[PDB]
RNA sequence: GAACUUGAGUGCAGAAGAGGAGAGUGGAAUUCCACGUGUAGCGGUGAAAUGCGUAGAGAUGUGGAGGAACACCAGUGGCGAAGGCGACUCUCUGGUCUGUAACUGACGCUGAGGAGCGAAAGCGUGGGGAGCGAACAGGAUUAGAUACCCUGGUAGUCCACGCCGUAAACGAUGAGUGCUAAGUGUUAGGGGGUUUCCGCCCCUUAGUGCUGCAGCUAACGCAUUAAGCACUCCGCCUGGGGAGUACGGUCGCAAGACUGAAACUCAAAGGAAUUGACGGGGGCCCGCACAAGCGGUGGAGCAUGUGGUUUAAUUCGAAGCAACGCG
């Protein structure tokens, strides 16, 4: 697939984006692969950072 | 290797079936196809007598009190010893009827397998009786091991 | 009552059906070792399929119509069980796939054959 | 002694990382606790039994306690000298890579001895204990079963500091440097050729995979991440056993570690590969081999042959299938 961060050009991911969180993140709470969504490494990095530090404040859950 | 088939031969001169000349072929001893052929006709005509109707309703019905639906195989597994319940396909309902009619008839006991098979015959019609015991016995134990099938 | 919630557990051993209601009170509850399957056929799905069945029964004896079922455990006869609440008066409306995952948690117990 | 900038290092600029140490916090799940639902099982196995359970279990709903590991990300991905390091957040802190040109100007490599780190188990002291689990107990299995299996469960696993200092501690491959075809994924960078982009291509680093030429090798294979071609330095080997033993010494609370023989004994031990045979390894197939049937033998009587034993001789030969109504 096409990297969505290198399309967009936008860097850090900034946790407060929850809607692009929750494009990445699955149906029941998991964060999609790299062969899902067809990221960076680097991006899922941040993506992964940015996930789980959004579930530690509740903009995202953990199990549904 | 492969599946092969056999024959049999269609009329009897009085009571025209297949069947009931494949019960002559069965219930043969030692290569004697008259002796089993008397004692046919004789019976049947104890059927006639006995009971006043034609002996080959009769006969149908017995078969189709005795005819076994299931077989229960074996399956052992490890240390299990688990029989499996098939559903038996209509040949072998047919010759598992005309086996346990012979053998439990010959094991009944009276003053000829002329009456021996005249009376196993009027109790498989009546469905109680010395075979049936077997057949209910063998879908009691399909109906016991039926968590496999 | 009209509506409840199934808990299926089916595991490698037994198949527990337990119908509750829906803020979680037991209705009727019938195992697969309820129905007189001691051994092994426990596991077959055809003693799961008689342990929803009789669990069926008792709900219908109780009232209750539309389930809301969750399967859980890793066994073999969870299938069966949905399609005999089905065909036994009831309706199977949403299916709950939850088998308790732990994120890490405790260890397991040491692997069989060692 | 004077000069140089490539090696080395400082400066500036970014980048990435489970690099480390201290504190705080989270969400599953597991156990336990209390209460409601409710009734007869649960658990477990190849099969069962011990356990748990009508004193109300397992299931299920809510609440609480407490400990430990951090699903998905997750990847021949990253970092670290190695051990190793996966939740999150901050505090302090180590290293690397990339672009140079600002500086230094050989400041470098290696390193016995020394000093340190050093998985896991173990030890000391104090806490901690949810799961697991040596030991131990019960149940099974079995000829036996101090085992595998099942049910329980102590130390330990966890934490603080101190000791041990060992691993198939592995890449079974010392460190440094230079040279010696390619193809190909990928990780973090840089620059270029159109486009502001998306992105394609080209080019270059450092790390990380696979296939591969020359070359090497006993062969398997390695091959720019060398096991090639060289130079420097260190460590280590000289048949197998005895034996990493004994003695001595050092270190250790201990367990032990390190150093380390000899008498005696053998003509082998060993590597890699080849042909077979075998496997309670995989695949395919076949045969009265199995199943599906039918009739028997094993029981009785006799016929017959053979073992023993009686014998003057009980002639000799056959001896699992493949001897025994055989010569």
């Amino acid at each position: 697939k096409v990297c969505y961060f290198t399309s967009n050009g936008i860097t850090h991911i900034d946790y407060k984006d929850v809607d692009l969180l929750k494009k990445f993140v699955s149906e029941r709470g998991k964060i999609l692969p790299r062969r899902v969504t067809g990221t960076n490494a680097k991006y899922q990095r941040k993506l992964t950072a940015a996930i789980k530090r959004a579930r530690q404040m509740a903009l995202l859950p953990y199990v549904s | 290797k492969g599946p092969v088939a056999k024959r049999d031969v269609l009329p009897d001169p009085i009571y025209n079936s297949k069947l009931v000349s494949r019960l002559i072929n069965k219930m043969m001893i030692d290569g004697k196809k008259g002796k089993s052929q008397t004692i046919l006709y004789k019976s049947f005509d104890i059927i006639k007598e006995r009971t006043g109707n034609d002996a080959m309703e009769v006969f149908e019905q017995a078969l189709k009190n005795i005819m076994p639906v299931l077989e229960v195989k074996a399956r052992r597994v490890g240390g299990a010893n688990y029989q499996v319940p098939v559903e038996v396909r209509p040949e072998r309902r047919t010759t598992l009827g005309l086996r346990w009619l012979v053998n439990y008839a010959r094991l009944r006991g009276e003053k000829t397998m002329e009456e021996r098979l005249a009376n196993e015959i009027l109790d498989a019609a009546n469905n109680t009786g010395a075979a049936v015991k077997k057949r209910e016995d063998t879908h009691k134990m399909a109906e016991a091991n039926k968590a496999f099938a | 009552i009209e509506s409840g919630i199934a808990h299926i557990r089916s595991t490698f051993n037994n198949t527990i059906v337990t119908i509750t209601d829906t803020h979680g009170n037991a209705i009727s509850w019938s195992s697969a070792g309820a129905l007189g399957f001691r051994g092994s056929r426990k596991s077959t799905p055809f003693a799961a399929q008689m342990a929803a069945e009789t669990a069926a029964k008792g709900s219908i004896e109780h009232g209750l119509k539309t389930l809301e079922v969750t399967v859980k455990g890793p066994g073999s006869g969870r299938e069966a069980a949905i399609r005999a609440l089905q065909a036994a008066g009831l309706e199977v409306t949403a299916i709950r796939d939850v088998t308790p995952v732990p994120h890490n948690g405790c260890r397991p117990p040491k692997r069989r054959r060692v």
